[PDB]
């Protein structure tokens, strides 16, 4: 299950900051913060998660569709980063696709640990 | 919104607007 | 850690996780 | 690119002088002071460069073995800051991660200029 | 300070298309998007912000040596619109004056809303 | 500027920037 996730990719785009991969992932969380709301989300690509993931606004409709929910697996197909002033990276999810839904999927996928930031 | 043209328009966030998603 | 912009990463707590702290 | 630099880190210390912050910089130049070398740097967030940097000496052998070179990017885990007499402050690093190699990385990234003293 | 900005401007260019008028506003941010780069700015008439204003290739000179920046004040002489496919405007600035340098205003004016595309 | 310790800065000078001075 754990070899459906893009193992390491969290650490690469964190390392790296490079936007030309196309990981999959899981959702752990998804909150809104309140123009559209805006979604922050905790992802894990099996080895870790990380929190500083946030939605694009196009993509809301998957969100409140409940398409894109807490434990599904979706690919990231379009991604920007921006690092804050205290070194921590967020990652905008532009275009996704999920691939498999929340019921599916019904657990988190192996034991992902935080990101160490 | 949403239009195809705003798809990228979180390029042109402030660094601030970013922060204070995280902070506020 | 600690970061400012890690101030608020408790609100993203998976539910499940925060019980564990209780029971485990 | 820009978006993996810690934008406003340089002015965030040199105006308020706090050290809880790891911001990914981008090194510019080095230039050894002549016990072991101290290293200057002329270091980039993206934003604004600052040339008030020095390498405590146990970093050294990053310079040394051509991990920390012009135009990688590292990120700052532990610094201290000294305000000079004069208002001047330098910012001594000491830890620090490299992310990226000068080669893998390239060119200076951005546009950044010179902060503001 | 936000009496000195043209509050209600971009709502006009967005509601009517006119380029008759000659409107202070405030850089927000600028990027460039890659012959000359292309420089895409978030302006702030004080009321509203709104990114899809592009700047003239002749104007580039202006940003490079750093007049025209973040949170400067500039006046607009000469624009003209284009309304794309989808229905947004973009305002293509072809003369434009600096008033205030960024370090001059040194910092955001007011609390403007984006606009409601 | 000018301050005591920005005295030797263009010690620091990117050699691109001075080579920029006789060409720009």
């Amino acid at each position: 299950m754990v070899g459906q996730l893009s193992e390491g990719a969290i650490a690469a785009i964190m390392q790296k900051g490079d936007t030309n991969i196309k990981p999959i992932l899981q959702v752990i969380n998804i909150r809104p913060i309140t123009s559209p709301p805006r979604y922050r989300l905790l992802m894990s690509d099996g080895l870790n998660t990380l929190s500083s993931f946030m939605l694009a606004t196009q993509l809301n409709p998957l969100v409140e569709e409940e398409q894109l929910s807490s434990n599904c697996v979706c690919q990231i197909h379009r991604f920007i980063v921006n690092t804050l002033k205290d070194g921590r990276r967020v990652v905008i999810l532009m275009e996704l696709e999920v691939l498999k839904s929340a019921e599916a999927v019904g657990v988190k996928i192996g034991n992902p640990v935080p990101y160490n930031e | 919104s949403p239009l195809p043209s705003q798809a990228m328009d979180d390029l042109m966030l402030s660094p601030d607007d970013i922060e204070q998603w995280f902070t506020e």
